[PDB]
DNA sequence: GTCGGTAAGGGAGCTAGTGTATGCCCCTGAGTTGGGGATATCGCCGAC
DNA sequence: AGGTGAACCTTACGTTCAACTGGATCGTGTGTAGGTACACCG
């Protein structure tokens, strides 16, 4: 599987930065990583589409890069309501769709 | 809108057969790939399970390998996942994404997905 | 004096297969290259028998529009004296082309999980391919001196082939979109040519 | 008040609507989408 | 739901005088799964 830090925090405004790595079949080698934002008890669904990239309709603070081996999703002035879950997705050799595992957003309320 | 409707299941017992049903429309669902994807209650999400836009090629996660088994059927539109000797481990919540336009190594979708518990108790 | 339907080229749904390579005439409008752009990251752009950088002060006869899909590593056979399996059996271009070729990736978009088998090319066939023209028949194409009455089997094999795009293809290998405008003008009233 | 140094006289970058040098894809090619080098006029604060 | 059996150019490269001599090794360097499944105790 993929490594992601067990949970982030920050103040509404500033820039935030969730990073995910792995090996150098997962997302080193191949450049297919895809971001999913989950709210409590909703269906996850995209954030970021391909290594860095975004799917009509949604936010445009959101954006992702990639370094190298490891992939990151920057955020910009987040507000309360961007409070989730979010898994960082990556296309392996013979198939296999390892996940992110699990990232949390907090805002200081 | 694209609609996604998972025909579900309720508490099974362990090592018992189970049929999941996903009926997709509002798109063509003959030119994209569906996922099965699983998550376990408070846990991250697991990829389960992908066939092929028309049935020819199915891949499996190595935990469900050899137990699990996706077909789909364009006739009527459907998709279905036939699981066979359950274990406790695998309650979870199923969701059956599509991988629509613009990428197909990739979940877009990802319906509203069923819940599924296995748990020897009644 | 209306727009050249280039959307309805680049914009298609679907590009048919290199063996079977569409041709849609083009007349009767304005060439503007400039919106081209920004619909996907192009591959190659390059042009022959004319200088791109005056191509808004002249216009032809007509233009035509084939379009096909091929992969990247086999893209660079679509030139004039070419040599390859595309350039002698599938798309063959005259050496005196006045017109030219663009493409742009579409792995995206035209790479299906486990094989697309949408898309076939000709891997055999008898005799080179003239100019311009297209070959669709599926007779069997026998390889040695035992006639196969039309029966694949031992060393009798099925023209084409399809191709097995796959998300996980190498960095050439994923599907390439080919859009070739080839300019054709003779003693006739001109047809195509963007702002002056 | 006069003159010499000035991310500056030659380095690097690319992204089409369009300016004067952190720009111009200028000029087109390994086809994987991009290579080095073209006239500097320069302009302006600060130390002597 | 697995073991023999015979295949079918098998699908996915890392390339140009060619083809299968008619072997799974074979010229230059291939390689394999399902099943077609019809009894069991189930
Ligand atoms: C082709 O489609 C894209 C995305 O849908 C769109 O942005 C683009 O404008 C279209 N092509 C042209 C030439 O307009």
């Amino acid at each position: 599987a993929l490594t992601q830090p067990a949970s982030v925090s920050g103040s509404p405004g500033q820039s935030i930065t969730i990073s995910c790595t792995g090996t150098s079949s997962d997302v080193g080698g191949y450049n297919y990583v895809s971001w999913y934002q989950q709210h409590p008890g909703k269906a996850p669904k995209l954030m970021i589409y391909d290594v860095s990239k975004r799917p009509s309709g949604v936010s445009n603070r959101f954006s992702g890069s990639k370094s190298g081996n490891t992939a990151s999703l920057t955020i910009s002035g987040l507000q309360s309501e961007d409070e989730a879950d979010y898994y960082c997705n990556s296309l392996t050799s013979i198939s296999t769709w390892v996940f992110g595992g699990g990232t949390k957003l907090t805002v200081l309320g | 809108q694209v609609q996604l409707v998972e025909s579900g299941g309720g508490v099974v017992q362990p090592g018992r057969s189970l049929r999941l049903s996903c009926a997709a429309s509002g798109f063509t669902f003959s030119n994209y790939a569906m996922y099965w994807v699983r998550q376990a209650p408070g846990k991250g999400l697991e990829w389960v399970a992908v066939i092929s836009y028309d049935g020819s090629n199915k891949y499996y996660a190595d935990s469900v390998k050899g137990r699990f088994t996706i077909s789909r059927d364009n006739s009527k539109n459907t998709l279905y996942l036939q699981m066979n000797s359950l274990r406790t481990e695998d309650t979870a919540v199923y969701y059956c994404a599509s991988g629509s336009d613009y990428g197909d190594y990739l979940l877009v979708y990802w319906g509203q997905g069923t819940l599924v518990t296995v748990s020897s108790a009644s | 004096t209306n727009l050249c339907p280039f959307g309805e080229v680049f914009n298609a749904t679907r590009f048919a297969s290199v063996y079977a390579w569409n041709r849609k005439r083009i007349s009767n409008c304005v060439a503007d290259y400039s919106v081209l752009y920004n619909s996907a990251s192009f591959s190659t752009f390059k042009c022959y028998g004319v200088s791109p950088t005056k191509l808004n002060d002249l216009c032809f006869t007509n233009v035509y529009a084939d379009s096909f899909v091929i992969r990247g590593d086999e893209v660079r056979q679509i030139a004039p004296g070419q040599t390859g399996k595309i350039a002698d059996y599938n798309y063959k271009l005259p050496d005196d082309f006045t017109g030219c070729v663009i493409a742009w990736n579409s792995n995206n978009l035209d790479s299906k999980v486990g094989g697309n088998y949408n898309y076939l090319y000709r891997l055999f066939r008898k005799s080179n391919l003239k100019p311009f023209e297209r070959d669709i028949s599926t007779e069997i194409y026998q390889a040695g001196s035992t006639p196969c009455n039309g029966v694949e089997g031992f060393n009798c094999y099925f023209p084409l082939q399809s191709y097995g795009f796959q998300p996980t293809n190498g960095v050439g290998y994923q599907p390439y979109r080919v859009v070739v405008l080839s300019f054709e003008l003779l003693h006739a009233p001109a047809t195509v040519c963007g702002p002056k």
